[PDB]
């Protein structure tokens, strides 16, 4: 901090040498460095940020999974953190934001134990202690989800997910919309256990009226164009056969290293005709079977054009490999990359094809979308988010993208916990009295432990730009008579936070605000092993590229 | 598992149109046996 | 008009240093817990130099 | 053509699970019973 | 740094720092080599 | 607490120490550095004057002060 | 096309003289200037201000 350190005094290293507390302070400040663009995109009342790319290009964001991802830093501290945010977007979905500022102040919180002259060790065993004893805790805390007649258990779990974004006003009408989404596209595996795949909806980037005019499609919507323009756009009737393939439909060359020679030149013509031909016969068997709707992953020659505008089939080309086992999986239809069977004859059968009630080709400021709807097998669900522009819609896409993750656990595991901080202000409690009772060198770390917690309701009221220490006076105050609630409900005092647009302590059971635990659990592991992982480093030893 | 070639280059003439036909059925017909035996012998599992 | 840049005029000279935000007092704080670790471990009998 | 069923093994369990973006490929037991049998453990981690 | 210069003595570059075990063997190291040419 | 590192004594020992024993150690209660424990200072008879804490708090608490009532920082050229 | 005329006739002063007139929303900008030093003395009135 103050000076640089000796090169390499009798040490013969062709890098740099640094050892003692001075690389652990610019471990906190670099942990400190990185978590502050992270502190004001906390809560409902953070803003957001944009990143440019010195090319013009910009895109906002406000959650810390892809802001870190972007900012390309040369510290390896922090890229612990940055894997961290990451990290956390693929188990949970949700949380990035709170995993950074929550290592960041154990490790800044720590830093005052470093230079007591207790060990890492000894800090870390005194934080594991509390960490399961927190679980525990959050075990017997928590609660399940069918909890009441009424859903809005899913209602209320979308508000959380939603808030801090772009749409967070909007976040009454799109609560049913998620809720219905993720419904519509479950599936069945492992003999009885349901599942949730996340981005199987399609998000499409359409501009036009408004974010609020948002029309949830009742089905899955391709985003692609129509090869000809000459094509029926709108197929009406029931019964509408869908037909996935994927081989190669243009026409293409021979074998990969074979040469056509031929001696007659009579029959020159007539293997030109077949390699024709052949492409044709493929066509010729689809409207044998009568698909009105076929779709491709490679392109559509000329060749094949022709048939489908004759026969009236809509065919559409460059559609990719995981949207089509969607539709199949859909529509009720079965993926085919080739057609043969296992007898020598080749031939098509009417069982591969699928089914769905409409199919229609919709136009919105230069996005054609094909809209399928009415699948009879398996019910789909899109979500055409509509705004400003391109890059407004990305914050919308993540903020959606991250509400299915949320929505997704907490049907999986329907315990659940409140937000506002709740959690995080009442394991203060109950590790206060555990740190007295473990007597030794661990109450110092425990007790720090409790105080780095803390951090997230205190951010809350600091980004609102309101007092502070009141609302977490009040707030310590009723968890403070959680733990001598003397049991005999009247067991009240708990399942309280902070309510930053009216700046009071009510209850958020009513107010509509819920977490699933799950997440409570692996951000706190995840943030402590990356805790870990920074606190046992006591020298860096930088080599130079050759 | 391929089309019938040896390890080394080849080269492949076509004199006439019907050729093409027993080549694109005999090219998966090398296929379709290899599956028929391992059918037979019910390997439900393969690592290549 | 005598001109067909316009320059917008800034306030201060050019050179000067950055203003209101998030963390100029602290990092006057720590700059003197920068200078206050030179002076940490000269304390009491048992000390250094 | 020496492809037969007394060179094939056997297991109870082949599976392939997605356990939160990791997806990794799990054979449960083996019936052979060899003279020498084999470890595997897989090692998870938040960071590389 | 927070990305402000952070500076706080005149000629920050120019100077530096040594501390720790290190500063020690500066120190002993130092002295063997002047008692190297005074032992002769 | 620094003047125990430099000791190279644990200080979580010696301020437990200290906080717990004020009752009978009224006012000359401090540490000790010959027999690596805490007692009574008034028998070792070291002695310091009053003068060098009244000007030390006054000057640190006007210190403090100063630019705790500053949150900008201006520099031309 | 490719480069503009550059403000004909502006050899009738020097090159660093310029001309700041009311449109084009100078005096909008000037009324912006005193306000990134005003702020300086938002913070600097009263017994709760900071120097
Ligand atoms: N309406 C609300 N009232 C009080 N606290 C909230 C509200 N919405 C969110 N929070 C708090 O914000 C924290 C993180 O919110 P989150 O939705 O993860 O933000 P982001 O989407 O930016 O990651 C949660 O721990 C929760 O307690
Ligand atoms: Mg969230």
């Amino acid at each position: 901090q103050l000076f640089n350190n000796s090169r390499s005094d009798t040490l013969f290293l062709g890098g740099e040498k640094i050892s003692g507390d001075d690389i652990r302070n610019q471990n906190v400040l670099a942990t400190m460095a990185v978590a502050n663009v992270v502190k004001s995109s906390l809560g409902p009342v953070g803003l957001d940020k944009m990143l440019v790319d010195d090319i013009g290009d910009f895109t906002v964001t406000n959650d810390g999974a892809t802001i870190l991802s972007l900012l390309d830093v040369q510290h390896p501290a922090g890229k612990i953190l940055v894997e961290l945010a990451q990290q956390q977007d693929r188990e949970i979905g949700d949380g990035t934001t709170s995993v950074v500022i929550i290592a960041s102040e154990l490790l800044k919180r720590a830093n005052e134990l470093v230079k007591n002259k207790i060990h890492p060790t000894t800090i870390i065993t005194g934080f594991r202690v509390a960490l399961r004893e927190a679980i525990r805790f959050i075990n017997e805390v928590l609660s399940t989800s069918v909890d009441t007649l009424g859903k809005e258990t899913l209602i209320n779990i979308a508000k959380t997910s939603m808030s801090s974004k772009i749409i967070g006003a909007d976040s009454d009408f799109f609560s049913n919309m998620v809720v219905d989404a993720l419904l519509a596209v479950k599936t069945q595996n492992s003999k009885g256990e349901i599942k949730y795949p996340v981005k199987a909806v399609n998000v499409l980037k359409a501009h036009g009226k408004s974010a609020t005019e948002s029309l949830l499609v009742p089905g899955y919507a391709l985003n692609c164009t129509v090869a000809s323009q000459a094509m029926p756009k709108r197929i009406a009737g029931g019964n509408v056969k869908i037909a996935c393939l994927d081989l190669n439909l243009q026409k293409a060359r021979m074998a990969m290293g074979v040469q056509i020679n031929i001696d007659d030149p009579e029959q020159l013509e007539q293997i030109r005709k077949r390699e024709a031909g052949i492409v044709l016969e493929r066509v010729k068997k689809i409207i044998d079977a009568g698909a009105q709707v076929v779709l491709t992953t490679k392109g559509i020659d000329d060749l094949c054009l022709k048939e489908f505008v004759e026969a009236k089939i809509m065919g559409v080309r460059r559609c990719k490999k995981e949207d089509l086992r969607r539709i199949a999986r859909a529509t009720g239809a079965t993926l085919v990359s080739s057609m043969s069977n296992l007898e020598g004859e080749e031939t098509f059968e009417s069982s591969y094809l699928g089914l769905c009630d409409e199919v229609v080709q919709a136009k919105f400021s230069d996005d054609e979308c094909i809209l399928i709807k009415g699948t009879s097998k398996h019910s789909s669900s899109s979500i055409i988010l509509r705004g400003a522009n391109d890059y407004s819609l990305d914050e919308m896409e993540r903020s959606l993208h991250d509400s299915l993750s949320v929505v997704k656990r907490t049907l999986e595991s329907g315990n659940v916990v409140p937000g506002g901080g709740c959690v995080e202000a009442a394991l203060n409690i109950y590790l206060d009295n555990f740190a007295t009772t473990v007597g030794s060198r661990e109450q110092l770390a425990i007790a720090e432990f409790a105080a780095a917690l803390l951090i997230i309701p205190k951010t809350l009221a600091v980004n609102a730009a309101k007092d502070s220490s009141e609302l977490v006076a009040k707030l310590r105050s009723y968890h403070a008579a959680s733990q001598m609630a003397k049991p005999e409900k009247r067991r009240s005092y708990r399942n309280y936070g902070l309510d930053l647009i009216r700046g009071k302590i009510v209850d958020e059971i009513h107010a509509g605000v819920l977490e699933p635990t799950i997440s409570k659990v692996k951000s706190l592991k995840s943030a402590l092993e990356a805790c870990v992982a920074i606190l046992r480093i006591d020298t860096m030893i930088t080599v130079d590229p050759e | 598992i391929s089309p019938p070639k040896p390890d080394t280059e080849n080269n492949i003439i076509v004199n006439d149109y019907r050729q093409m036909d027993k080549i694109l059925k005999e090219e998966r017909a090398y296929l379709l046996n290899i599956c028929k035996k391992i059918k037979k012998a019910k390997c439900n599992v393969l690592l290549i | 008009n005598f001109g067909s840049q316009t320059p917008t005029i800034v306030v201060l000279k050019e050179g000067t240093d950055a203003s209101q935000g998030k963390g100029q007092i602290i990092s006057n704080i720590n700059a003197c817990v920068a200078v206050q670790e030179a002076l940490k471990p000269t304390l009491g009998p048992l000390g250094s130099d | 053509e020496l492809f037969t069923e007394d060179r094939l093994g056997s297991a109870d369990l082949v599976e392939e699970i997605d356990s939160d973006g990791s997806k990794i490929v799990r054979v449960t037991g083996i019936r052979n019973n060899n003279a020498r049998p084999t470890v595997s453990v897989v090692i998870r981690g938040a960071n590389n | 740094e927070m990305g402000r210069p952070f500076i706080i003595v005149k000629d920050q570059g120019n100077k530096k720092r040594q501390h720790g075990l290190e500063a020690k063997k500066s120190h002993i190291l130092a002295a063997r080599s002047v008692a190297s040419i005074i032992k002769t | 607490r620094q003047l125990c590192e430099n000791a190279g004594f644990d200080a979580i020992e010696i301020l437990n120490k200290l906080r717990l024993a004020h009752s009978k150690g009224e006012k000359w209660y401090g540490v000790v550095f010959e027999t690596e424990n805490i007692g009574d200072n008034f028998a070792k008879f070291v002695w310091e004057p009053a003068l060098v804490k009244i000007n030390a708090l006054n000057s640190a608490t006007e210190a403090t002060n100063l630019i705790l009532s500053v949150d900008e920082t201006i520099t031309n050229k | 096309s490719l480069r503009l005329p550059q403000n004909p006739n502006a050899g009738l002063f020097k090159q660093g003289y310029n001309s700041y007139s009311n449109a084009d929303g100078q005096i909008i900008k000037s009324i912006a200037a005193i306000r990134e030093l005003h702020q300086m003395c938002l913070t600097s009135m009263g017994p709760c201000g900071r120097n």
